[PDB]
């Protein structure tokens, strides 16, 4: 019946909307515009660095994604960080991960 | 006797895709031997003329010649000089023609509330304003298809009263008052010589519109960052 509109996983906002039929009553028809917000809480402010403070202040343009630092992660999008490790005596510089099952190679 | 040049108009470019220039040179005696000739700046001259047009009823001749060129011809400045013959006139009169941006922008406005209370009938108004220069070709179309001409009208453009150098057209499209049950999509496509694909399609649905219920359903977890 309803249709997807913005399924956009930067801020992991869904925005939709869906017409409901009523009985045989003159054309007063109720449109409503459904939006679904998932808030990070416990997340990091920079998207590749896990010192950053945490967040506070959660702004969401609804009028700039229906036309950038996203808050939510992305399942099929992997995320890749460098820390310098020593191991012993040689300053290596490897490259990590962020979210498991999805930086696999194909 | 009266003779005047329309230059092509921009809607039988982006449709037709074939400029040309007529004279007019109605309103004369009735006699033969009239002969169109187009005489350029450059010494070129144009192709064949056919169709004649027949007398009018108040005992004049009328005539029509047929010119037809590129459209790179006509924006770069090229000014062409038709000039015709008779035997009223000694000396052959000519008569010479010339061409004289902003983005468009294109609104739809939907209809108001107090229209769908009568149930007799609905219109469409697609709003087009800020754009230069005049003489824009505005079209309908309902799933890819092109409707009637008769059922939709384009106004004249005007000079706008606000802004200096910029110009509005107005189109609207009645319809049943019932159609609105699902929609039958009503885009918006105009065509505008200041845009590269000339194309601008907008589509307004009952769906899209002003929604008068919102339910943000937000929630909160400890364990988020996954949005599954
Ligand atoms: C903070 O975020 C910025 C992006 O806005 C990061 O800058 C780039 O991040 C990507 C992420 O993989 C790296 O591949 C680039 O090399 C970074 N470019 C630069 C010029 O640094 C930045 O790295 C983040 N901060 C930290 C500490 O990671």
């Amino acid at each position: 019946e309803r249709i997807v509109l913005v399924d956009n996983k930067c801020k992991c906002a869904r925005i939709t909307s869906r017409i409901i039929r009523s009985s045989e009553d003159p054309n007063e028809d109720i449109v409503e515009r459904n939006i679904r917000i998932i808030v990070p809480l416990n997340n990091r402010e920079n998207i590749s660095d896990p010192t950053s403070p945490l967040r506070t202040r959660f702004v969401y343009h609804l009028s700039d994604l229906c036309k950038e630092t996203c808050y939510t992660y992305d399942r099929n999008k992997c995320y890749t960080a460098v820390v310098p490790l020593v191991y012993g005596g040689e300053t290596k510089m490897v490259e990590t991960a962020l979210t498991p099952d999805a930086c696999y190679p194909d | 006797i009266r003779v005047f040049a329309i230059p092509p108009s921009f809607a039988s470019i982006f449709l037709t895709k074939s400029t040309k220039l007529t004279c007019l040179v109605t309103d004369l005696t009735t006699y033969d031997s009239v002969t169109i000739s187009w005489t350029r700046q450059n010494g070129e001259a144009v192709k064949t003329h056919t169709n004649i047009s027949e007398s009018h009823p108040n005992a004049t001749f009328s005539a029509v010649g047929e010119a037809s060129i590129c459209e790179d011809d006509w924006n770069s400045g090229e000014r062409f000089t038709c000039t015709v013959t008779h035997t009223d006139l000694p000396s052959p009169l000519k008569q010479t023609i010339s061409r004289p941006l902003h983005r468009p922008d294109v609104y739809l406005l939907p209809p108001a509330r107090e229209q769908l209370n009568l149930r007799e009938s609905a219109t469409i108004t697609c709003l087009v304003t800020g754009f230069s220069p005049a003489d824009v070709f505005v079209q309908w179309m309902q799933r890819g298809q092109p409707l009637s001409p008769e059922k939709y009208v384009t106004s004249a453009p005007m000079p706008e009263p606000q802004a200096p150098g910029r110009y509005f057209a107005h189109s609207i499209l009645t319809v049943s008052e019932e159609e609105w049950n699902t929609g039958e999509t009503y885009t918006c496509v105009v065509a505008h010589e200041a845009l590269p694909n000339r194309v601008t399609e907008r589509t307004v649905d009952k769906s899209t519109g002003k929604p008068t219920l919102y339910n943000v359903s937000l929630v909160m977890s400890d364990t988020a960052g996954t949005c599954y």
